[PDB]
This record gives C-alpha cells, structure tokens and sequence, in this order.
C-alpha cells in the first residue's frame, strides 16, 4: 500500500502544479 | 468585451470583462466594498481621497503573505516526494 | 415575527439622459449620490456612453449610425430612436413617472426625446422633461432645431422644464468654471427629482402623495420644481422664497400656474406662524382656479432646519 | 482580465502625396512624427519615390513612363493613374477619410490627383485635397495647367484647400530659407490632418465625432482647417484668433462657410467666459444658415494651455 | 504609530505603520506602482479616476485564486496524514 | 497594519450643570445627543440629581444639607462646594476647557459656580461660564444675589455668557410653551459648546486650533459664541449674520470685543466672494486692537450648506 | 561601457512651506508634480502637518506648543523655530538655493520664516522667500504683524517676493472658487521655482547657469520670477510680455531692478528677429546700471513653442 | 524509516498551521 | 568617467568610458570608420544621413550569426563532455 501513495501523490501534485 | 458596470464604494466604475470572470469580478467587488467599508470608520475624519490606496496596499501585503507559501510548501513536498520516490 | 411597521411608500421614478447633454445631467446626479432613483443614459454615440458614470446604458440606432453621433441631424436621431423603441420600452416599463433630460439643438437629443416621451405616454407614465436650450453663440440653426424639438416634445410630456443655456452667462458671474457653471444647471434637474421623490415616499402630518402629484400634473404646460432649506429666526420665509426662486429657468410667470403642490418639512417645534408664512408665500402667486395642495411632514430626524418643496405646473 | 475602459474612437485617415510636391508635403509630416495616420507617396518618378522618407510608396504608370516623371504633361499623369487604379484602390480601401496632397501645375500631380480623388469618392470615402498653386515666375502655362487640374479635382473632393505658392514670398520675409519656406506651407496640411485626427478620436465633455465631420463636409467647396494654442490671461481669445488665421491660404471669406466645427481643449479650470469668448469668435463670421457645432474636451494633460481647432467648409 | 510617507502612482500618501511591517509596505508600494503602470500603458485614453479601483479588483481576484489553495492542499494533506497515522 | 491617517485633534471639554438651572441646561444637550463632550450634574438636591437625564452626577454638600437644596442661601451653596472640592477636582481634572452652566439667583448655583470656577482656574483649565439671570417677577433679592454671584464668578473665569431670563418673554412671543422657551434659552449653551468642539477638533484649509481659542480667551470679559447655517444664493451673508445674532443674550456691544475667532465650513465650491463677505461681516464690528483669526474648512460632507462659527470675547 | 554624455547640470533646490499658508503653497506644487525639487513642510501644528500632501515634514516647537499652532503669536513661532534649529539645519544643509514659502500675519509663519532664512544664510545658501500678505478684512493687527515679520525676513533673504492677498479679489473676478483663487497665488511660487530650475539645469546655446543666478541675486531687494509660453506669428512678443506680467504681485517697478536674467527656449527655427524682440522687451525696462544676462536654449523638444523665463531682482 | 516520515510531517503541518 | 573624444566618419563625438575599455573603444572606432568608409562608395549619391544606420544593422546581423554559435558549440561540447564523463 505504501508503493502507490507516492505514485498518486504525483498526480495530485500535477493538479497542484496546473492550479 | 461586453463592458460591465459596477458601483463600488459610492463610485461608479465601468470595466470590460471576459464572460467567465463575471462572477469573480462580482465577488471581488464585494470583497473590496467590505474592505473599504471597514476602512471608513477606522478613522472618523481622514483623507478619503487616499482610502482605496490603503485598501490596495493592505491586500498587496495580504497577498504576498500567502503567495510565499505557494513556493514554500511546494518545495517542501517536492523534496519529500522525490526522496520517497527514490527510496522505493 | 414581531415586525416594526414601515411608513414609507413605494415609487418607481426613472431619469433618462438622451444625448450628450442629458447624459451629463444624469451623470451629475449619479456622482452626487441620490438614492431611490433609477438612472439611464440613452445615446447614439458609443464613446459618450462608455465615458459616462451612468451605469446602465441604452445605445440606440446602432444600425443607422454604427456607434457614432447623429451629427446634428434631428431626423437621424428620430430614426435611431424609432429603431430601438423596444429597448426603451423594456427599460422604461413599470414606472410611475419618468424624468427625461436632454439638451436640445443637436441631432440625438432633439429628435430622440420626443420618441422616448411618446413611449412613456403610450405606456401610461407621467412624464417630466428637463431640457436646455442652446447657447446664443451656437447659431440660429441650432436654436431653430431646438425650438422645433421642444415643440415636438410638448406633445408627449405632462410638464416641461426649459433651462436657457444663455442664463448661465448672466447669472453665475464672470470667473466661474465651466464645470461649476454646468453643475449649476444640472442642479435644477437634481433638485426636481430629489424633491419629488422625497415628497412621494416619506409620510407627513398632512399627507401629500402620488395622487396629488398626478392631479397637479394632469395638464400640459411649463413647470418649475425645487426645494428651499433654511434655519434661524426667518427660516420659514427664507425657505419659502428659496423654493420658488428659479434664476436659471426661462422667464416664467408663477401666477399662470394651474397646479401648486407644497410640502413643508421640519421638526416638531414647527410653529403655526411658520406654516402660515409658507402658506402666504404660496398664496402670493397662486391663482383662484389653481388646485393648491399644502403638505406638512414633522420629522424628528430634522434639526432646527426647515425645508420647503414647491411643485408648480400648468404655466404658459 | 479586469481591464480599464478605452475611451478613444477608431478612425482610418490616409494622407497621400501625389507627385513631387505632395510627396514633399507628406514626408514633412513623416519627419515630424505625427501618430495615428497612414502615410503614402504616389508618383511616376522612381527616383523621387526612393528619395522620400515616406515608407509606403505606390509607383504608378511604370508601363507608360518606365520610372520617369510625367514631364509636365497632365495627360501622361492621368494615363499613368488610370493604368494603376487597382493599386490605388487597394491601398486606399477601408478608409474613413483621405487627405490628398499634391503640388499642382506639373504632369503627375495635376493629372493624377483627380483620379485618386475619383477612386476615393467611388469607394465612398470623405476626401480632403490640399494643393499648392505654382509660383508666379513659373509661367502662364504652368498656372493654366494647375487651374484646369484644380477644376477637375473639385469634381471628386468634398473639401479642397488651396495654397498659393506666391504667398510664401509675401508673408515669410526676405531671408527665410527655402526649406523653412516650404515647411511653412507643409504645416497647413500637417495642422489640418493632426487637428482632424485629434478631434475624431479623443473624447470630450460636449462630444464631437466623425458624424459631425461628415455633416460639415457634406457641402462641396473650399475649406480651412487649423488649430491654435495659447496660455496666460488671454489664452481663449489668442487661441481662437490663431485657429482662424490662414496667412498662407488663398484670400478666403470665412463668412461664406456653410459648416463650422470647433473643438476647445483645456484643463478642468476652463472658465465659462473663455468658452463664451471662443464661441463669440466663431459667431463673428459664421452665417445664419451654416451648421455650427461647438465641442469641448477638458483634459488633465493640458496643464494651463488652451487649444482651439476650427474646421470651416463650404466656402465659395 | 510612527507615520511614514509614500509616493505611489504620482499621488502622495501618508500611512502610519508598525515598525515591523515597513519593508512589507515598501514592497507592496512597488508592486502597486508596477501594477498601475501596466494598467496605464494598457489604454490610450481612459478614466484614470478609476484606475486604482481596477488595480485593486485585479489583485483581489489574484488573491482569492491562490488563497483557496490554502485550504485546498491543507485539507488534502491533513486527510493523508491522519490516514497514514491511523495505519501506522 | 496599514492604517489611514486620523486628521482629528484630541480635545477634552467638560460641561457642568451646577444647581437646578444648570442641570436643566446640560440635560438639554444630553437629550439632543451632542457627541464628543463630557456631561456632568453638580447639585445639593438629591431629588434633582436623581431626576435629571445627565448620567454622571456629583452630589455636593451631603453633610451640610443631607440631600436637600441650599434653600436660596448662597452661603450654603458655597459651603457645600467647599466641602466637596476634592470630588469637583477629581471629576474636572485633565480638561482642556470647561463650560459651567448655572442659573443664578438661588443658593446652590449662585454660591457654588464661583467655587467650581476657582477649582478649574487653579487646575489650569480655560473656563467659560454660561449663566442666566432671574426673571423680573422673582424679586429684587433674587436679582441681587444673582448679581453678587456673577461678580464672584467673573473673578474666576475667562469668558462669561449671561442670558437675561426676562428676554424670553420679550423675544419668543406669547403662546410659546415653557418647555420651548427654556429650550431656546438652553440652545445658547448648546450652540457654544458644539461650535467650540467642531472648531477645535475638525481640521481646515486655514487651520484654527486650540491655541487660537486660548489666545482669544486669554482676557477676562463677556463673550458671545454661536453658529449660523444657510444655503442658496445669499448663504454667506445669511450664515454670517446668523452667527453674530444673539437675540436672547444681554445687550452686548460686539465692537468692544478684543478677540474674534471665525471658522467658515462649506463644500469645495466655496467661492472667494463668499469668504470675502463673511470676512467683511466680521470686520464690520471688529476693533483695530482686537486679534481676529479667520479659519476655513472645506468639507465634502457639507453638500450645499455654509456654516459660520463666531467666537467673540473680551467684551465689556 | 560606452555611455552618451549627460549635458544636464546638478542643482540642489529646496522649497520649504513654513506654517499653514506655506504648506498649502508647497503642496500645490506637490500635487502638480514638479520634478527635480525637494519639498518640505515646517509647522507647529501637527494636524496641518499630517493633513498636507507634502512628504517630508519638520514639526518645530513640539516642546513649547505640544503639537498646537502658535495661536497668532509671532514670538511663539520664533521660539519654536529657535528650539528646533538643528532639524532645520540638517534638512536644509547641502543646498544651492532655497525657496521659503510662508503666508505671513499669523504666529508660526511670521516669526518662523526669519529663523529659517537666518539658518540658510549663515549656512551660505542663496535664499528666495515667497510670502503673502493678509487679507484686508483680517484686521489691522494681522497686517502689522505681517509687516514686522517681512521687515525681519528681509534681513536674511537675498530676494523676496510678496503677494498681497487682497489682489485676488481685484484680479480674479467674481464667481471664482476659493480653491482656484488660492491656486492662482500658488502658481507664482510654482512658476518661480520651475523656471529657475529649468534655467539652472538644462543647457543652452548662450549658456546661463547657477553663477549668473548668484550674480543677479547678489543684490538685496524685491524680485519677480516667472515664465511665458506662446505660439504662432507673435510668439516671441506674447511670451516676452507674459513673462514680465505679474497681476498678483505687489505694485512693482521693473525699471528699478539691478539684475535681469532672461532665458529663451524654442526649437531650431527660432528666428533672429524673435530673439531681438525678446531682447527689446527686456531692454524696455532694464536700467543702465543693471546687469542684464540673455540666454538662449534651442531645443528640438519644443515643437513650435517659445518659452521666455525672466528673473529680475534688486527692486526697491 | 517510513514510521518517522509521518511523525515529522505532523511538525511540518503544525508550522504550516501557524503560518 | 573621464570623457573621451572621438572623430568618427567626419563627426566629432564625446563619450565617457571606463579606463580599461579605452583601447577597445579605439578599435571599435577604427572598425566603425572602416565600415562606414566602405559604405560611402557602395553608392555614389545616397541619403548619407542614414548611413550609420546601415552601418549598425549590418553589424547587428553579423553579431547574431556569430553569437548563436556561442550556445551552439557550448551545447554540443556539453553533451559530448557529460557523456564522456559517464562512460569513464
Ligand atoms: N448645460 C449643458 N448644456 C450642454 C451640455 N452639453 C451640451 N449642451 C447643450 O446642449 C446642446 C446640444 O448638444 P449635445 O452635445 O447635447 C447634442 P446630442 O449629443 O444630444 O446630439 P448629437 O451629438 O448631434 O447626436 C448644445 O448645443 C449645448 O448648448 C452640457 O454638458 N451642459
Ligand atoms: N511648396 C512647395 N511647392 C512645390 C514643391 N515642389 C513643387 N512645388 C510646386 O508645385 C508645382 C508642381 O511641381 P512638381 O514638381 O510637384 C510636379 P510632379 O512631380 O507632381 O509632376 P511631374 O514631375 O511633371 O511628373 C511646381 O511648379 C511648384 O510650384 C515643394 O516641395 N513645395
Ligand atoms: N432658563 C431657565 N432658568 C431657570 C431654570 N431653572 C431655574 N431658572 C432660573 O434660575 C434661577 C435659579 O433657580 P434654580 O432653581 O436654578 C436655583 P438652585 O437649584 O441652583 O439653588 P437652590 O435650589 O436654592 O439650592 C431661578 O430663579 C430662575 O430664574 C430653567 O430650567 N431654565
Ligand atoms: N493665499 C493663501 N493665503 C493663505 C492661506 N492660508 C492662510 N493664508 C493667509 O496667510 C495668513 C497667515 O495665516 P496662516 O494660517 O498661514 C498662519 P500659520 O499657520 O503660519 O501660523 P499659526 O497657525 O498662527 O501658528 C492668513 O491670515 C491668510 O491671509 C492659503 O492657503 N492661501
Ligand atoms: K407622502
Ligand atoms: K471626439
Ligand atoms: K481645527
Ligand atoms: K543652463
Ligand atoms: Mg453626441
Ligand atoms: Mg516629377
Ligand atoms: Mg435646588
Ligand atoms: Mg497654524
């Protein structure tokens, strides 16, 4: 479960960066 | 672009705005109206011809205070995310 | 819910500035912050409409002038008004009484004010037109166009107020700025509008309301409206003679008025002799066949200050 | 994005220098850096086109003169203009009003200005032509050709400005340089163009716009255009008499004008008596059947200056 | 509180400021000067009587646009850190 | 926090109503809601203190009268004041200038106002005493006691205002209510206090401040203080004449004043001739050895009103 | 780095507004945006200092007046200036020439301007004082105080400009606003300062510089400074008579001047006869023992305008 | 290692909260 | 900074220069003199009032061509040198 948290963090920082 | 009309702080204004920023303009007008309305009774007699200038410097400082956090937490979280990327 | 009572009437009053002069006169009231009144700017000139502090605008004749002025052509103004009659009707609908301001002599105002007046009269709205003549130096043709336009305007209004623009030179004094000279003229329309609104809405001991306004404006003719305010020992007399003084209006005969409407507003200390002196000032010119209505409004809000508002119609 | 309003109109004004004299007059304005105006140079002489500082050039009649001048032949100029009418139409298309400059008497300008004017009128563009007569010593035939050309030019221009080149010798004074003597004549066209542009675009309290320009230029005839600037106590009177002074123009009678257009520009301290004095200066010559339009433009940029721009058409 | 002078957009102002916000006031002054300069160059002839009003509405919209991110990423990171705490 | 400036001065002004008459005069201002001034009520009568609407009360001489009035004995009032001098000093400490109000002729006010004045003078506070004489029908002994008290009061004040209570009957006209006559009497003190406060705190173009007040009242004598307000064409003259009109004051010679302080308040349209007319009205009575200070305060709040406040001291 | 030359001199010029009137005059220039000049406001009244748009302020006498005005006492003003002489010296140090502005007649300006002048003189700075007399209606004592103050001020200033405040009523004309009437008086100091600055810094064909200013101001006495601008045919004569016209100054005799300094600025087309006409205008009043210096500055920036700046000192 | 990153994240969120 | 005097293309100029750029200024002066001297006889009769303008656009073009190479070969050498570092 710890492998995917950082992977989805990248998507959420994608939506931060475009924000 | 369809020039809109505003009535802010007893002072009619005319601005042309894109259609999608209309509601943002309205809420900005409410924020500015409230800021200057609170600035009026801060002092009984003043140079009211300058009041919007303070109403803009105050929000400039209040914008910088929160603007620095944009890079602050972005950098902190970025170093965290690359480092946990590299370990696993 | 335990609701305290509201003693204020409801009134719809519209002020329309047709052309550059009317737009200026309305913008004066907008900048002076008069409440409870709707403001409009109707023009053919897009640049003038975008300049004015009047918020809501109605650009007429966009398909005949393409956003330019009428070019001193009354016929072009009339055609541009006829083209966009629906916009005028829509913005002017549901009104108790309108106040049309225009500077006659040009193309837009001269030919377009009668159309707006016709729209209001067809809709069934009491209409008061406050217009200004051209200057002496602006030519004979400008004055002729203005006179023809005022003749056309008299057909569709109930009371007409005319301000000769040449009395600014004679009354105000050599040294007055152009802005202040024009503001002096704009104060005629401002005082008329504010006095009528304050009379219609606020209650009184001897109440005068919109019905009295309708019954004094029930006849075509020249009119004068204004208010006078005074304090001190001679407050009643000073306010009364201030209300019926029109330095900037055309040479007028108050004795020819067939309808007079007076409202005295003061604090509870208003003495009976003060009310009598205001009444005597009004009787000094009112004719025997004129319908005179005298109203009073004792106001705890008002200080030792005294205000008198006089509306006289049917002149000439 | 929340953007401030733009209160400046949009105008397309073209100045065309036909022949050597017209090219000289246009490049005078080019070197003086007047903004908001399109510059052209139309000629038969390739060398003169390559000399001028005018950017856009239109070499006409390259197939009849092979890049040489018309050689004092009006017929050759007319033929060279008729050959390349499409280039003139393409460069002159989409214009509100053109200003054709041409020194008349020779071959290119004399025979080619009427063709450009005809192109503009067929396109439906208000046209103003500023031309210069030949000198006295240049001969009788040169003057005859110029007069015939001006008669032809009057058929396709709404207003025509004629500058006798012999008044430079009488007005300017013995010892003036040729360059400065010619610059004095070029300043007539420069003042006309700059005044009209500034009147059309920038707004005003009593707005005058392109429609007023069109309705004052609807009458064919001679015209005078210019501006005056003054300061101090007598700024209004000095500027007014400076605006209607045309030392270099042909002997003209302002009382015969059928249309007068005046614009007063100053700061907010413009007094009412100053506006009245400008109006009286205008009324001093305006006839009773002429359409007089008086405009005002209060500008914070004008610190203590007062500018008066007068356009009078329909003369003679 | 130690009144200080400002000269902003060709219009002198006098504001009293706490000693610790002085440099923030200066930086807000430069930001406002630049914003109104960019607004003046945006138009040829306008109503400069309203230009500072636009310069304040624009910065209020630019304030809210980035101020909402304050609680946006705040709530995101709070929920993530609570859930991570609850697992381990 | 970036804060807008505060252009309002700081002033401490105290109004003390000594005895029944002074308590009534102060309660008048309390009910009329005048801001920025501290109200007080000093008395020997517990019932009168409990009845008044004045908030802060100071019962003097509770150990000599046990809460009863002095009984028309000036000696009892003086003794009651001397007993509680500490409370007077404590309540009157830290004041720029005080206004002592006391109808004189009886026991409490007549003998107690001089003690309060002495307390203020020892504390180093500018003092203004506004007192009323007894009526004619109240007897000769009442008037004699009042006159002796006024002498003792003038011994310890800077400027003294005396209102003959017999002028109410002559001025106000029959049919006037007792409450309204007393209110007219109290308006003298109300106008004095409000005018002084507005002059001291509010700024101006030609600033007049507390130092001017101190330098004009630096000499003992009678004084007149008041304000006038007017509108219309003759607002300047009317306001100036209202300011220097004292119908209810004792027969007073303004020409004998040795210090005159004038403040003109209006909107930005205040013309220079209006300022000149107010100045000429003031110069009409000012002597050559009097210190005349003229101040102006252009206020956007004042719409079309002109207010003139005049303070004249050193009389008689 | 290869840098273009800087042909602009360096000058330190300070304008100090002492008291309310001087602060008003200085803030006029501040609001009019005059560059290259340092602005100050020296006063005893904290409220007036916090009101003014003048940036740098120097509150004098905070330990004698506690932030209040001098109260029409020249002695208090002199003492308050003597108390804070170090602040004046520090703010006024390192200056080529100062311009002290003070409306005279009151306490602060009248008694404080001579102290600032003394500071400047013993520091070794050329000093020019621009002061205004009181109005006629302000009394005899006010005028006497102003006259004594001007006598004191003459001891420490190289050139003194006096503006009778009573000429505003006679020159400006009825109906002029108070703000505009005062702005007319403020323009004297503004014109003096701006003309002297432009003369000192910017170069010229016939260069005049700070040394010429020093050698024309080496003679004590009254002075007049101003500028004129004109266009058109008579630009030289109009500008010359505009420069030496002082409607608002005290009745002055230019023939008594012991030093005249003239600078003509125009474009490269400045003709020789225009320069001669300006020189003849100057010679019309200059005496045979006066040092006359004529300067010229041909500037491409000046399009068609001619500016004449005249400084005349040593009068009376 | 993963145990303490969340613990220090609490300190970082605290300094944000007071920020 | 010690204003220097030059005589270029028959047109006296005055420039202030740092002491260390004197000889560079002299050599730039000779280059400009030669460039305009070659530009004179390119055409027999011309608008000589414009000649220095072409004498400046020509060297602007000549600067662009040989200035782009600064980044060109820098990038090429960078890629080659990093790659040779990573192999050995
Ligand atoms: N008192 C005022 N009178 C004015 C003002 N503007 C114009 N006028 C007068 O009114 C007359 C009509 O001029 P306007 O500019 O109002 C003409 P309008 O814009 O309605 O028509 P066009 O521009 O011809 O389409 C003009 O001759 C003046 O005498 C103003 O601001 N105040
Ligand atoms: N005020 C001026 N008048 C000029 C100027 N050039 C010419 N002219 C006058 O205008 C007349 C026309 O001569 P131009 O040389 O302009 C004739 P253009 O070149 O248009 O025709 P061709 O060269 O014959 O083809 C000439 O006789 C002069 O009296 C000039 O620069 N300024
Ligand atoms: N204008 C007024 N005059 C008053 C009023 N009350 C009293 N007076 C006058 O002032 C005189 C003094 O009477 P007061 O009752 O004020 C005496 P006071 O209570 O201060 O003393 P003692 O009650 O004798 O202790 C009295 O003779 C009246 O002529 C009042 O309300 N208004
Ligand atoms: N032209 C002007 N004259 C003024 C102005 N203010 C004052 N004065 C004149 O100058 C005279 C001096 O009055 P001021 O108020 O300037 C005196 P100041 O404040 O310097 O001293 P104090 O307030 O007595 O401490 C006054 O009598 C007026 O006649 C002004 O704004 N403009
Ligand atoms: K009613
Ligand atoms: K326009
Ligand atoms: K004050
Ligand atoms: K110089
Ligand atoms: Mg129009
Ligand atoms: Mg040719
Ligand atoms: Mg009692
Ligand atoms: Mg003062």
């Amino acid at each position: 479960m710890l492998q995917q948290t950082i992977e989805q963090a990248l998507l959420e920082q994608g939506r931060i960066s475009e924000r | 672009a369809q020039p809109v009309d505003l009535q802010i702080f007893g002072r009619s204004l005319r601005v042309n705005c894109p259609p999608e920023q209309r509601d943002a303009l309205n809420q900005a007008a409410e924020d500015l109206n409230q800021r200057l309305q609170d600035l009026k009774e801060r002092t009984r007699v003043t140079n009211t011809e300058q009041l919007v200038f303070i109403a803009a410097l105050n929000i400039s400082y209040e914008l910088t205070q929160e603007k620095a956090k944009t890079r602050d937490y972005a950098s902190s979280m970025e170093q965290r995310i690359r480092m946990l990327q590299q370990t696993i | 819910m335990f609701e305290p009572m509201e003693l204020t009437n409801d009134a719809v009053i519209k002020v329309i500035g047709v052309g550059g002069g009317g737009g200026n006169a309305v913008e004066h009231m907008v900048r002076e912050r008069i409440e409870g009144v709707e403001f409009f700017a109707v023009n053919t000139d897009a640049q003038a409409l975008r300049k004015t502090a009047v918020g809501q605008t109605i650009q007429i004749g966009s398909g005949i002038t393409k956003g330019l002025g009428a070019g001193a052509n009354p016929e072009v103004g009339r055609n541009a008004a006829d083209e966009d009659r629906e916009a005028l009707r829509a913005a002017l609908d549901g009104a108790d009484m309108v106040f049309i301001a225009a500077g006659m002599g040009g193309g837009t105002g001269t030919g377009a004010a009668p159309v707006v007046a016709e729209v209001a009269k067809d809709l069934g709205i009491l209409t008061v037109a406050v217009v200004t003549k051209p200057f002496n130096f602006e030519g004979k043709k400008r004055m002729a166009f203005a006179e023809q336009g005022i003749t056309e305007l008299s057909k569709h209004v109930d009371s007409l107020i005319t301000i000769p623009n040449d009395k600014l030179l004679k009354v105000l004094g050599r040294g007055i700025s152009l802005l202040d000279a024009f503001g002096a003229a704009n104060d005629v329309l401002k005082g008329a509008v504010q006095g009528i609104a304050e009379l219609i809405t606020r209650p009184g001991l001897m109440n005068v309301d919109f019905a009295d306004v309708r019954t004094v404006m029930s006849e075509m003719g020249y009119a004068m409206m204004g208010s006078g305010v005074a304090s001190g020992e001679d407050r009643a007399e000073e306010a009364a003679e201030m209300a019926i003084s029109s330095p900037l209006l055309e040479d007028i005969d108050l004795s020819g008025a067939r309808g007079v409407l007076v409202n005295i507003t003061a604090g509870f200390d208003l003495r009976l002799d003060e009310f009598e002196t205001v009444g005597n000032t009004i009787r000094a010119f009112a004719s025997d066949n004129a319908t005179v209505v005298i109203g009073t409004s004792l106001d705890p809000d008002m200080n030792d200050e005294l205000r008198v508002t006089v509306v006289a119609t049917g002149i000439g």
